[PDB]
């Protein structure tokens, strides 16, 4: 199978993102991973974030701001022309029923199968808690896969 | 009808006023451009890029400079360089490389035709090798005819006739190039064979010339019946005469007088009907 | 004199991140926080500035570029303003040039607290950042 | 009312003489805030991104690299770019080693062709087997056997035309030549007269259709082993440089080597044995038939009267070549402008025949090497 | 032993003089006597071997691997088993 590498550069990032939102009350933050999926091994580096808003009463209301999208097109091919969107990531420590119809927004831009991302935010767990998972045709399922650490002059130092 | 005539004459004044910031930049690469910088060997001229080398043996990469244009550029070339920046702020001086160890700058001497008397004899065959071409070369192309590249000069063991070589380079008031054959053999191998071929190379630019050679007994020879090592202590220099006269030298207003002592001991390959055709004694 | 210049955990990797960018190409991007008083200066989160062919300098700074992101931000929970920018300076050691000193000049009309931060990746890979 | 509108027109001719004049200057300035770039060859490789590039100096420095080139060309021997301050590889250029326009590119302007150096026929079908059988038809010599010959060897008494032999293809075929002359490449400063030969033979790799010229070489072919060597220790090295292209690894058959000399015996007779020159053309005196289409040469674009015999001249030539015709030539053209003819009558070619026969001195009947 | 990173210059080794310390040669001609990295040692090197130098300082920096580039034959053999011996 295939490999997935987070680098800490993302881990921070989606971390980060919990007290910067004022995320409360068991929700979640939408973010976007930029690597380069090509290869065997599904390195990222870097990352972003998105608005989200869920109501915990109806699973039916989210709201998502693909405008961003195209911003980012604006600045990171002006710095690093190989970056393009492989997926996004969630700060929630498990998935939802919800994540099914965010594949449907992303299909569009990423020129790949969109990779699902995992991030534990409350840091309760051993080792690497951080998860993978890529959405295949099953009627879909996720598959999951081993994710590693980046190391790079531009992470270690 | 007014409206289009207002447009067109605040054209020049918006003109003016970014004129005014194409001065001050101007008084700005003026102020960029002092004397003391370097000068650099051209090495080669995808986009638009400029390779040079400089004096040091430093290989320095540079882009293209609106200062300079791809037309007037050349490989093998001596431009001047920056020293801190390495561009180059300047072109080709109108000289190729320079005149290396010695060169003749004196105009028209003192001695003509009429200090000399009844050698009209041979005179009238020397005029018909360096004169002539210099001013009837246009008659000479329609007769199908090529002019002489040479004419060997030579005499008894004496004085000869150098000095009616003054008066050819004083009548006819053209250019003229003194190059002394034993002067063309020194201790550092290249820089001997460097000063006929740069003279050759100086030729070019001014058409009107004639290159004279005193003493060519000094350099010839087919250097054998010797042991071993001792070769090319003369032809090197020789090698310049046979290359550069064959070459794309030699071609209308190009002639060289080699004058001489004796023709007992020379190089039966210097003289050739694509060098030296005349032979008089 | 000397002061305490507060750095978030996740403003240094991303102006490491930034450097990579190249060896000889230097780099300049934004930086966001607060200040208490003058003698301290707070980087929470740092922005990617486009690359330009001018060796960043004072022109390479584009306003209609920086709007148009920094008003992206607010939606992502950014609302501290601009407290400077940082510019690497690779293989050499920290000091400003003739350029840095006529750009930043130009921004202190904008923001008189803005700051001009040099960082060298090079010589960081020792484990310890030279800042 | 076109009164004022032509006044206007007329200032659009100066109005865009400064729209060049504003973009030369506004590059000027972008011009000048780029900097030198040093230049260097890869040599080795430690890590994947950290590379080890000689300077062009000589002292070697290690270098980075970055994420915007391509790690495949970043190879050992690729010369590339670096930097005069942080020292990293940045671009990626093609392998040229000191290009001279005066000894590479030939310049070439058509004058002499074929039918100039005709009466040589005979001698001309060598040349056409050693270059136009083996880059036209290579796969004559596999099946065969036989090797390509690498080099040829030009040699006999001057003014035979064997100069103009190099020339004449230079016309024709139009591929890649090299003119080397022989005293040019002396140049001595510290050991640089041994580097030259291997500059020449860059090209050969790149360009596989080509063929390096020699224009009368007695020089490189030396033999000179010790009498104390006179200071050639750069040209014994030079010597040796045709002793490894041509003997060793490298890859040969693609590009012809065709020597020019006067006399072989001064030349190495190492050096003239198979395996470096193959082919040895004989270029001999050209004999009466030889001559009579020479003479027809020489005088083509000369004008002369209706009535016109080249037979005569041909028993009058004694030990005559291709080139002193043109003298015999040349001389007609003077002997008529004190008689004022514009045509060269034939009682005036005869004159300018024998004025070769006259002068003499030239021996030409010393050149035993004839085989 | 990081300080140094990519500004290096290439030494070669010639004889041992003290403990930690020895004297290079760098490809400049200019031969210096330095002091041994700590993490460096005189038994995992040769008398021939080549090292690295600062640019300026021109320390000890690291010994490098026993291969030379330098020129001619550089690696090894490459396509030269095209004949036999028969």
């Amino acid at each position: 199978h295939e490999k997935v590498t987070i680098a800490p550069l993302v881990l921070l990032s989606a971390l980060d993102h919990y007290e910067r939102t004022q995320t409360k009350e068991n929700k979640r933050c939408v973010g976007v991973i930029l690597g380069d999926a090509n290869s065997s091994t599904i390195r990222v580096t870097n990352s972003f974030a998105l608005p989200f808003e869920e109501d915990e009463k109806n699973s039916d209301v989210w709201f998502l701001d693909h405008n961003y999208i195209e911003n980012m097109n604006e600045m990171c091919k002006k710095i690093n022309a190989k970056e393009k969107l492989i997926g996004w990531y969630h700060s929630g420590p498990k998935l939802r029923a919800s994540d099914l119809k965010i594949n449907e927004l992303f299909k569009k831009y990423t020129q790949n199968n969109p990779l699902l991302l995992i991030v534990d935010v409350k840091q309760q767990g051993v080792g690497l808690p951080t998860d993978a998972y890529v959405a295949i045709e099953q009627e879909k399922t996720f598959l999951h896969l081993p994710c590693t650490i980046e190391a790079e002059e531009a992470e270690e130092i | 009808i007014r409206i289009f005539r207002s447009e067109l004459q605040r054209l020049s004044h918006e003109n003016n006023v970014m004129l005014e910031k194409i001065k001050d930049n101007k008084e700005k690469i003026k102020n960029n451009r002092q004397l003391p910088y370097l000068v650099a060997n051209v090495v080669e001229v995808v986009g638009k890029a400029a390779v040079v080398k400089t004096s040091s043996r430093q290989t320095v990469f540079l882009p293209m400079v609106g200062l300079v244009d791809p037309d007037k550029l050349k490989p093998n070339d001596l431009v001047g360089v920056n020293k801190d920046s390495y561009l180059i702020l300047d072109t080709l001086p109108s000289e190729f490389d320079s005149r290396v160890k010695a060169m003749e700058v004196d105009e028209k001497p003192t001695e003509t035709y009429s200090d000399v008397g009844g050698l009209d004899k041979q005179i009238e065959e020397l005029v018909e090798a360096i004169v002539l071409p210099m001013k009837r070369a246009d008659k000479f192309k329609d007769m199908g005819i090529r002019a002489p590249k040479g004419a060997l000069m030579y005499g008894p063991p004496g004085t000869g006739k150098t000095l009616l070589a003054r008066a050819c380079a004083a009548q006819t008031n053209a250019t003229f190039l003194k190059l002394a054959a034993p002067q063309l053999v020194q201790m550092y191998i290249g820089e001997g064979a460097k000063l006929v071929r740069d003279a050759f190379a100086l030729a070019k630019e001014k058409a009107p010339t004639i290159i004279f050679i005193d003493e060519l007994d000094a350099i010839g020879t087919k250097r054998f019946d010797s042991e071993k090592s001792g070769d090319r202590e003369v032809q090197r220099t020789m090698l310049e005469l046979l290359n550069q006269l064959d070459g794309f030298s030699s071609d209308d207003r190009v002639k060289v007088l080699a004058a001489t002592n004796r023709v007992d001991v020379l190089d039966p390959a210097l003289l050739r009907s694509g060098r030296l055709d005349r032979k008089i004694e | 004199t000397k002061e305490t210049v507060y750095i978030s955990s996740i403003a240094l990797l991303k102006m490491l991140k930034h450097g990579r960018a190249g060896v000889p190409m230097e780099v300049m991007g934004l930086m966001l926080g607060e200040f208490v008083d003058d003698y301290t200066v707070n980087v929470v989160d740092v922005f990617a500035m486009p690359q330009s062919g001018t060796g960043v300098s004072v022109e390479a700074v584009d306003d209609v570029f920086q709007a148009k992101m920094m008003d992206m931000l607010k939606q992502t929970g950014r609302d501290q303003m601009v407290v400077g920018w940082y510019h690497s300076h690779p293989g050499f050691g920290c000091w400003l040039s003739s350029v840095d000193v006529n750009t930043q000049k130009s921004f202190e009309q904008l923001n008189s607290r803005a700051v001009a931060v040099v960082v060298d990746p090079i010589q960081s890979v020792k484990g310890k950042v030279v800042i | 009312h076109r009164r004022y509108d032509d006044q206007l027109k007329q200032r659009r001719q100066n109005i865009r003489d400064l729209e060049k004049l504003y973009d030369k200057t506004e590059n000027d300035i972008k011009a000048l805030q780029s900097i030198g770039q040093l230049i260097g060859e890869v040599m080795k490789e430690l890590s994947e991104e950290k590379y080890i590039v000689k300077a062009s100096s000589g002292p070697r420095y290690i270098v980075g690299v970055r994420n915007s080139v391509d790690r495949s060309k970043l190879k050992k021997g690729v010369r590339v770019t670096l930097d005069i301050t942080t020292l990293t590889i940045m671009r990626i250029l093609p392998r040229e080693t000191d290009p001279l326009v005066y000894n590479m590119t030939s310049f070439e302007q058509g004058e002499i062709t074929f039918d100039g150096i005709g009466g040589l026929t005979e001698q001309i079908r060598e040349l056409r087997e050693v270059i136009e059988l083996p880059l036209k038809n290579p796969e004559i010599f596999q099946r065969v056997g036989i090797k390509p010959p690498k080099g040829v060897l030009l040699y006999g008494p001057p003014g035979t035309g064997k100069t103009l032999l190099a020339k004449a293809v230079a016309a024709t075929i139009g591929a890649n030549f090299i003119f080397s002359p022989a005293s040019g490449i002396v140049d001595k400063y510290i050991g640089e007269s041994a580097r030259i030969i291997r500059e020449m033979f860059a090209y050969a790799k790149e360009h596989e259709p080509c063929i390096i010229f020699m224009d009368e070489v007695d020089a490189i072919g030396g033999r000179r082993f010790s009498e104390g060597t006179s200071a050639d220790r750069e040209i014994q090295r030079t010597l040796m440089e045709l002793l490894t292209q041509m003997d060793g690894f490298d890859n040969l058959g693609q590009t012809k080597i065709i020597m020019a000399t006067n006399r072989p015996d001064t030349l190495d007779p190492a050096l003239l044995r198979p395996g470096r020159l193959d082919r040895k053309v004989e270029i001999p005196l050209p004999n009466e038939a030889g001559r009579l289409e020479i003479f027809k040469i020489h005088t083509a674009k000369v004008k002369k009267t209706g009535e016109f015999d080249f037979e005569a001249a041909v028993k009058m030539s004694d030990g005559f070549n291709g080139a002193d015709i043109r003298n015999c030539a040349t001389e007609a053209g003077f002997f008529a402008i004190r008689d004022d003819r514009d045509h060269i009558n034939p009682d005036d070619l005869m004159k300018a025949v024998r004025k070769v026969a006259e002068v003499k001195k030239l021996e030409g009947t010393i050149e035993y090497q004839k085989l | 032993k990081r300080i140094q990173s990519v500004p290096l210059v290439i030494g070669q080794f010639l004889e041992p003089i003290d403990q930690n310390t020895g004297i290079v040669s760098s490809t400049t001609g200019m031969s210096y006597v330095v002091r041994i990295l700590s993490t460096l040692d005189r038994e995992l090197l040769k008398p021939s071997m080549s090292v690295a130098l600062h640019r300026h300082s021109n320390a000890l920096v690291d010994i490098l691997p026993p291969d030379s580039d330098s020129s001619i034959s550089v690696m090894g053999e490459n396509e030269k088993p095209d004949v036999t011996y028969a």
